[PDB]
């Protein structure tokens, strides 16, 4: 139950916003928390090599989710905080990201300016 | 209003300032841990 | 992160940070400002 | 190391029964292999007494399966350390860098 | 009191998916969203009368 | 203190 609850919140990262300031709070907690349950099972478990335990290669597998996670919210992060005084946008960049990709996954810029 | 965008100047300067040692930074330790993975796991590797 | 938070009414930046770090070092990272 | 204690050379010899260690019966473990089991027959001398003492010595030759450390050590160990690197890549204003 | 740990867990864990929509929802401005009429007229006029915010 | 203004 626990590891289930904590791997209920990994993909919480993904719709909270930059302006809030607790991406990294929130995938870096993910993370430590699976990696201590992963821990906690091999103490349990003979540490024999036969095989392995379903249970740990769920955790396993969603670590490394959590770890791409991460790496994919820092890039975001540095996407979100971006002006014409440092960075400068692509055509293509704006012909894809605000045109195609939004439609596609049913997002409508609203482009009001 | 033009005080004003005379500072903002200088400060967009500082912010280009560091986000260059930051990439500078990014490089190295990219090097090195690219570098450092190699040296120190791939004799691992050839005993194993 | 001390670098970043700069303002004039606080510092002042030297002719030769600016001159280094916003034409060479830039330049030799392969990245251009606007 | 395995020998007689208080009989010399000249009154118990030791003889190699076979050079490898018998494993018909062995329990598998399945944490180590026996990669090499083999008695070896030694004589010295020592300076508690003038006569010399042979022994047999077996040196038990154990390689480790790696796949349960690999696993719960050092795959985490990776992950984490790849991370060491993304905070140059982090924007100054998310205000996050510290934590990470 | 192991069970009533439990609840708890479960009950916080919902307040924090809770909470990642509540600050997906504060954090929005018309350069990116659209307000439906029917949030407004649900959470702008019926649901705060009933709780009381005025 | 630069002390500009
Ligand atoms: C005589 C006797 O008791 O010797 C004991 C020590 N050892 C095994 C080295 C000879």
């Amino acid at each position: 139950i626990p590891c289930v609850l904590i791997t209920s919140l990994a993909i919480l990262v993904f719709y909270l916003p930059s302006d809030c300031g607790e991406k990294m709070t929130l995938c870096i907690s993910v993370l430590l928390a699976l990696t201590v349950f992963l821990l906690l099972i091999s103490k349990i478990v003979p540490p024999t090599s036969l095989d392995v335990p379903l249970v740990g290669k769920y955790l396993m597998f969603t670590m490394v989710l959590v770890t791409f996670s991460i790496v994919t919210s820092v890039c975001v992060l540095n996407v979100h905080h971006r002006s014409p005084t440092t960075h400068t946008m692509a055509p293509w960049v704006k012909v894809v990201f605000l045109e195609k990709l939004p439609a596609l996954l049913f997002m409508q810029q609203p482009r009001h300016h | 209003l033009k005080a004003e965008d005379t500072d903002f100047s200088v400060k967009e300067d500082w912010k280009y300032v560091a986000m260059v040692i930051d990439r500078i930074f990014l490089w190295m330790f990219i090097i090195v841990c690219l570098l450092g993975t190699v040296g120190l796991f791939l004799p691992p590797w050839l005993a194993g | 992160l001390n670098v970043h938070h700069r303002s004039p009414r606080t510092h002042t930046m030297p002719t030769w940070v600016r001159r280094v770090f916003l034409d060479i070092v830039p330049r030799l990272l392969l990245m251009k400002r606007p | 190391k395995f020998g007689s204690w208080t009989y010399d050379k000249a009154k118990i010899d030791l003889v190699n029964m076979h050079s490898r260690v018998d494993q018909l019966d062995f329990w598998e473990s399945g944490e180590w292999v026996i990669v090499d089991a083999v008695g070896t027959y030694n004589t010295r001398k020592y300076e508690c007494c003038a006569e010399i003492y042979p022994d047999i010595t077996y040196a038990f030759v154990i390689r480790r399966l790696p796949l349960f450390y690999t696993i719960n050590l050092i795959i985490p160990c990776l992950l984490i350390s790849c991370l060491t690197v993304l905070v140059f890549y982090l924007p100054s204003e998310c205000g996050e860098k510290i934590t990470l």
